[PDB]
């Protein structure tokens, strides 16, 4: 149904503002908020959000707290002052999937549409990408297993239309822009190795873990798919790519001789003001 | 005097060695600047416009 | 009669819903109310800002609804925001962010329970996308016409202050009528979760996926960027052959505002894309 | 083929983008279009008719 979702960094910064305004407590549990964006068209789009008072309980985990009364009170003011966006779902900050979220999506399953749910982390330390779209919906397994309710991985991408991306860009003061070239380039160069290594890494160890003590079964036949695909480059020879390395390499010969030729142009007014300057500064001196 | 001059030069040796780095960020840094303000004056200029004579 | 240095703590939760207020600053005439806590005399933080359903009246006292002001007031207190109102907000599009003489009524009204009342308007409608500079409003006490205007301490920010230099609106109103400076605050939380989300809001998900996309383009797409690159290096070099000969003759004076220089400079950094990413292709083959 | 230039009635001139959802169809010359006070984006043309054709 939805392709990709858009979500700006304004509900993410009220994620700053629901670790802000704890007080100290000492519980900085899983708060959850009410996500709003714009379900109309095929693209998701999250303006802002709000949120909800939401305890638990610490050893049973089924206990969830939500209201309507709040829910319909503060979208029924935030639609009176803007009517073009709507409820759509929810997000938890917690980084761990519990049982309870069926329970306590299942609410607006019911009374709101598809929610759509996103899961965080409560400490920026995670390289990747915070923001992961999640569809609740039921889908048929092949193994028999009755029908529940399935949390879909829905590609996010994080960009601000007008004014956020002008404010970002002030209070930082110290992000670049694209600069295309040899900084931004050769950063990510540098970094992207670890960039893989840290999710590669962090996954496949875990990973392993589970593949001798694990049970409950944790969908096995998506193993299949994912051996067969890394099994799906077996070392190539290289044979047939031999004359692409000649193409990729005749178009290094013309990176050298543009940088050489060209560079030699710039080396006209250097090495011509080094001599016309400095003689005629020098005979016309004293 | 005479064989005071190379230690005491020691101290300019080390106060110029130091300046090295020193322009390095400087040389470094200022054109990090000059792109930053390069497109922050280049992004002013915004195609919606008026046509005048 | 005292009066110290105040200056308004500006984070970026005011700083983002005055923008997403702004893209809703509509023509129309919008009201908004801000919160905080009063610490101490010259220091003010807002924390809570919210934005007012729209009138046909406009920016009026008798637009404000004392019963959903304190309603919604009081549905803060009931959760985890125990802060005050401090001031209250609007946009003036087109006709210049000066107050007129409702808003300077309404601003006299308001200000009868709080001493600072900080009174903001936001105006990015003629502001370029360049600069976001807001600034912060005040109201002066009528009685001080005798004595001088303003007895603020610690003139050095006002050099700071001097940044909206407007030649009709700042000294072209600015009696009755003057401003205050405006500082932000952002802490390690805001710093790596807001800098690390836009460095990934310019980065891929894995990271890994536009490498090869842009590596194996510069053998279908970039071939013609490199070909009309070395279309504009002739172009420029069909000059350049003339050159020699003014450079010949005169060497006295510049006439020609075109470096020559500096642009093949970023021809030569738009054409290092293929060494930088074939290190990258080898990566990809080898490992 | 992206921007072009419009004519407003009023009498100024000025220039466009092109938004994302319309295509390169009606986008070509010769076709009276309507424009957007905030980006000056273009939400969808105007077909012409006699005041008195209608
Ligand atoms: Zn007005």
């Amino acid at each position: 149904a939805v392709q990709k979702v858009v979500v700006h960094p304004l509900v993410l910064l009220s994620v700053v503002d629901h670790f802000n305004r704890i007080g100290k407590v000492g519980n900085q549990k899983r708060v959850v908020g009410v996500l709003l964006g714009s379900w109309q068209k095929k693209v998701l789009d999250v303006s802002n959000s709000f949120a909800v008072p939401f305890d638990e309980d610490d050893k049973d985990d089924s206990v969830w707290f939500l209201d309507h009364d709040y829910l319909e009170n503060m979208y029924g003011m935030f639609k009176k002052v803007n009517a073009r966006e709507r409820i759509v779902g929810w997000y938890h900050t917690g980084p761990k999937l519990h049982k309870n979220d069926i329970a306590i999506n299942e609410l607006m399953k019911r009374y709101c549409p598809n929610s759509v749910l996103v899961i965080i982390d409560v400490k920026p330390k995670d390289l990747g990408l915070p923001t992961e779209a999640y569809i609740s919906v039921e889908e048929v397994h092949d193994d028999g297993t009755p029908t529940s309710k399935t949390f879909e991985h829905v590609t996010s991408e994080i960009g601000a239309e007008e004014a956020e991306e002008v404010g970002v860009e002030h209070l930082l003061r110290d992000i670049k822009d694209t600069t295309v070239g040899t900084l931004s380039q050769r950063i990510t160069n540098q970094v992207h190795g670890l960039k893989g290594l840290n999710s590669k890494l962090l996954d496949i160890r875990s990973y392993l873990e589970k593949v001798a003590t694990g049970k409950l079964p944790i969908n096995h036949q998506i193993i299949y798919q994912l051996q067969d695909v890394f099994n799906l480059l077996p070392d190539v020879s290289l044979q047939e790519f031999v004359k692409a390395f000649y193409l990729k390499t005749n178009d290094q010969m013309v990176v050298v001789y543009l940088a050489s030729l060209i560079r030699s142009v710039v080396a006209l007014h250097n090495l011509i003001n080094n001599k016309i300057a400095n003689r005629d500064a020098e005979k016309k001196e004293g | 005097d005479l064989y005071s001059r190379y230690k005491k030069l020691q101290q300019e040796l080390e106060f110029l060695e130091v300046q090295e780095e020193y322009i390095k960020d400087e040389q470094k840094n200022l054109k990090k600047e000059f792109l930053h303000a390069q497109e922050e004056v280049k992004r002013i200029q915004s195609i919606p416009l008026v046509i005048g004579q | 009669a005292v009066d110290t240095a105040e200056q308004v703590y500006i984070s970026s939760l005011a700083l983002l819903k005055m923008l997403k207020h702004g893209r809703a600053g509509v023509p129309m005439e919008v009201m908004g109310l801000m919160l905080g806590e009063f610490v101490d005399d010259y220091t003010v933080r807002v924390i809570d800002v919210f934005a007012m359903p729209q009138s046909g009246t406009g920016v009026s006292v008798e637009a404000v609804d004392p019963v959903f002001q304190a309603k919604m007031l009081d549905m803060l207190k009931q959760t985890g925001r125990p802060e005050m109102v401090v001031g209250w907000y609007h946009s003036h599009p087109g006709f210049g962010c000066w107050l007129s003489g409702v808003d300077i009524n309404t601003q006299q009204s308001f200000e009868a329970l709080s001493e600072r009342a900080v009174a903001v308007v936001v105006d990015p409608i003629q502001s370029v996308k360049g600069k976001v500079v807001i600034d912060a409003f005040r109201l002066i006490n009528a009685n001080m016409m005798v004595l001088g205007h303003e007895p603020r301490q610690t003139t050095s920010n006002l050099g700071h202050l001097n940044k909206p230099s407007i030649q009709a609106l700042i000294h072209g109103l600015n009696r009755h009528y003057y401003s205050i400076t405006i500082n932000y605050r952002k802490n390690e939380l805001e710093q790596k979760m807001l800098l690390n989300l836009h460095k990934k809001s310019w980065m891929e998900g894995l990271t890994l996926q536009d490498y090869s996309e842009h590596c194996k383009h510069n053998e279908s797409v970039v071939k013609e960027m490199l070909e009309l690159a070395k279309n504009y290096n002739k172009a420029v070099e069909e000059e350049d052959k003339m050159t020699p000969e003014q450079l010949a003759i005169k060497n006295v004076g510049k006439q020609d505002p075109k470096r020559h220089l500096e642009e093949h400079v970023d021809v030569l950094m738009t054409s290092n894309i293929v060494q930088c990413l074939a290190a990258m292709l080898d990566t990809v083959v080898f490992k | 083929e992206e921007k072009f230039i419009v004519k407003a009635t009023n009498g100024p001139r000025y220039v466009v983008g092109c938004r994302r959802q319309l295509d390169k169809s009606k986008l070509k010359p010769g076709t009276r279009v309507a424009l957007d006070m905030t980006t000056l984006t273009i939400m969808r043309y105007l077909p012409r008719e006699v005041d008195p054709l209608v």
